[PDB]
């Protein structure tokens, strides 16, 4: 699965379990990474 | 939050031009013309 955005570092307690996230727009913004175990958080590029 | 998630979209909220001091400040200065001239 591909887009763009902004890589960091997410403090939201992700379950053992779950694998991704939504937010209430329901769109992926949070993701973990496969090789190791991290949760990271997707903001799209600055826009105006 | 939700407000925030809508502005990701394409959609954008632009500000009014008088603010909120200045709606006060026109108030105020009818109340006070008109309590003292009529
Ligand atoms: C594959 O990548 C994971 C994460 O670094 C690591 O734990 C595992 O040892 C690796 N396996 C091999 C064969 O390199």
């Amino acid at each position: 699965l591909t887009g763009t955005g902004v890589l960091t570092e997410s403090n939201k307690k992700f379950l053992p379990f779950q694998q991704f996230g939504r937010d209430i727009a329901d769109t992926t913004d949070a993701v973990r990474d496969p090789q190791t175990l991290e949760i990271l958080d997707i903001t799209p590029c600055s826009f105006g | 939050d939700l407000i925030c998630a809508q502005k990701f979209n394409g959609l954008t909220v632009l500000p009014p031009l008088l603010t909120d001091e200045m709606i006060a400040q026109y108030t105020s200065a009818l109340l006070a013309g008109t309590i003292t001239s009529g």
